[PDB]
């Protein structure tokens, strides 16, 4: 339930869950905070209210692997969930090893509306180390999927039949360390325009781009890899692709002489947390709050 | 024509000079103002950071990508004058504080 | 005290009362006259 | 008493380009001239020039 066109009618099963993860989300750290989107404060606290997480809920895999037959269930709730009013992504880079050459590739996101045709979807897809973000009219298969390069398999990807360039708004390349560990990534909207951040190394997050679109978003899809991948039938691998929602919250920054995040601290979890907002400080001093 | 994505940029990057300051106006990624710049070199920017700002939610500094420059921001000058004057005299005394 | 209500009082002039903004140079420069005039008139009984 | 207050004049614009460029003189300007016979064709979208 992706798109509205008809690609590939080949190796479709129906059936073969998102696994839960007891792990949380840590705070007073520098996880899940992000910087501004081109400002810069230097020795100062700041109370902004932005889009973060509560408290810690727990996450959801939504990884699809698929060795030669597809599903149909796997284009369906839950697992094409709602993008409410946001997203906080944590990928685990899959590193590869193939004549003592490395390669790191990862799965694909897509977010937007059904937009067959008429609507424009902000599909970002790595390839090899480079993050392709465009946002134009492509046209969602019934049933797209992503291919890898190194150790390729018997299919062939393809997501889009657009033989023609259509009209885009923004399309670039980022490049991010090919040997990294974990990525995080942060997407949201908010008066019309939508706003990406990313990180592939440290504790907070980087910005990308903001984009005008003018119309409000309806959902998200990571798009499955089938190709020689996670399954451990010959090599031991794992992924891990965890989400979480967003939320409008008022936190508190620090920022140092240099101008990175050394603490932050929400004003909703405590009673501490509480007066360490209204006095603006890590440390307040002694008295009686309301 | 008029439509589409592909357009000509020549009738906005036009100037593409800073001066040093005379108390001129800016519209800066998106964000407008008035005021004088000095050339400040600052080390504390990074490739996605181009604006510096303060903890009230003003403009301090300004990262201009087509030269590789930093510069700062200061406002220009708004005060009054006082003025003393007598019963019957043809000119005040001004004064102009600081 | 004295400085405390200095900053409070410079600080209002970053608060929009119901407005697009809190600045007039984009709003003036953004939409016609005849219908920023209630938006100059939310701004200036704020700050009276 | 107040003063003069002109209003400035020679603004400045700054704003990051969304798309890349087309580079059209690239390939206007190509080591290799196609015949007339030939005249390849490029098309050329969701770019600035
Ligand atoms: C937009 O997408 C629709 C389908 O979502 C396209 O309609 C298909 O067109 C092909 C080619 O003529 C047909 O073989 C299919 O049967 C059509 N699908 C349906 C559901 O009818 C359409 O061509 C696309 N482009 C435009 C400009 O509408
Ligand atoms: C972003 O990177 C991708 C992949 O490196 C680029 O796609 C390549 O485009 C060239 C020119 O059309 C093709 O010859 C290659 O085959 C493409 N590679 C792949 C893997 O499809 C894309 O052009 C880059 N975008 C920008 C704006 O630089
Ligand atoms: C960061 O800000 C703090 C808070 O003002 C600075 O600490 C003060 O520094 C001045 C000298 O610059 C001293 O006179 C004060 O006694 C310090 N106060 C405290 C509470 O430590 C600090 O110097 C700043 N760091 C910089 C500018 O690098
Ligand atoms: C401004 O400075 C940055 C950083 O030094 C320059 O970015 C570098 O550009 C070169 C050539 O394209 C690359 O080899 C480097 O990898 C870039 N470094 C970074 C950190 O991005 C940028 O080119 C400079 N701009 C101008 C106009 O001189
Ligand atoms: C990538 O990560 C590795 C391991 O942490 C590090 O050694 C290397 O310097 C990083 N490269 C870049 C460009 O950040
Ligand atoms: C684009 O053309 C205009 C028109 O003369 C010119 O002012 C401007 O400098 C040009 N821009 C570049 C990057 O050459």
């Amino acid at each position: 339930v992706i798109g509205d066109f008809n690609c590939t009618n080949s190796f479709i099963n129906d059936y073969n869950i998102p696994r839960i993860s007891e792990d949380v989300v840590d705070v007073s750290l520098g996880l899940g905070t992000y910087y501004v989107l081109n400002r810069v404060y230097l020795n100062t606290t700041l109370l902004f209210t932005g889009y973060f997480p509560k408290s810690g809920a727990n996450f959801r895999d939504l990884a699809l692997k698929g060795s030669i037959y597809l599903s149909t269930l796997w284009y369906k709730p839950p697992f094409l969930s709602d993008f409410n009013n946001g997203i906080f992504s944590k990928v685990k880079n899959t590193k590869l090893y193939v004549n003592n050459t490395l390669y790191s590739e990862f799965s694909t996101i897509v977010i937007g509306s059904v937009f067959v045709n008429t609507s424009y979807t902000i599909v970002v897809q790595p390839h090899n180390g480079i993050l392709e973000i465009t946002a134009c009219q492509y046209t969602m298969c019934e049933y797209p999927h992503t291919v890898c390069k190194s150790k390729g398999s018997i299919r062939n990807e393809s997501w889009h039949i657009d033989s023609s360039e259509p009209l885009c708004l923004f399309k670039k390349n980022f490049t991010y360390n090919v040997s990294a560990d974990w990525l995080y990534f942060h997407f949201y909207q908010e008066r019309g325009v939508f706003y990406a951040y990313y990180a592939d190394v440290g504790m907070p997050t980087t910005f990308l781009f903001s984009l005008y679109l003018g119309t409000i978003l309806s959902h998200y899809y990571v798009m499955p890899l089938t190709c020689n991948a996670i399954s451990s039938n010959t090599d031991n691998e794992t992924l891990e692709y965890w989400v979480t929602p967003l939320s409008r919250r008022q936190y508190l920054l620090n920022f140092d002489e240099h101008g990175v995040i050394t603490n932050a601290v929400d004003c909703s979890s405590s009673f501490l947390s509480e007066i360490q907002c209204k006095t603006q400080s890590f440390a307040p001093n002694t008295g009686v709050y309301d | 024509i008029n439509s589409g994505t592909t357009c000509s940029n020549d009738l906005l990057y036009s100037n593409t000079e800073i001066s040093t300051g005379v108390c001129v106006n800016y519209d800066l990624y998106g964000i407008t103002g008035q005021g004088i710049f000095k050339e400040v070199s600052a080390a504390y920017y990074n490739n996605w950071q181009n604006l510096l700002y303060d903890s009230n939610g003003n403009i301090i500094g300004f990262k201009d990508f087509l030269t590789n420059k930093t510069y700062t921001i200061l406002p220009c000058y708004s005060g009054r004058v006082s003025a003393a004057f007598y019963q019957n005299s043809s000119s005040p005394a001004l004064l102009y504080r600081n | 005290a004295n400085a405390q209500a200095l900053n409070s009082l410079l600080q209002q002039l970053f608060n929009k009362f119901g407005a697009i903004s809190s600045s007039l140079q984009e709003i003036l420069s953004r939409l016609d006259p005849p219908e920023a005039q209630v938006q100059i008139d939310r701004l200036i009984n704020g700050r009276l | 008493l107040s003063g003069f207050t002109v209003k400035p004049v020679a603004t400045v614009y700054r704003r990051i380009p969304n798309l890349p460029d087309c580079d059209i003189d690239n390939w206007l300007n190509n080591v290799s001239v196609p015949s007339p016979l030939n005249w390849e064709r490029r098309i050329f979208s969701n770019c600035n020039f």
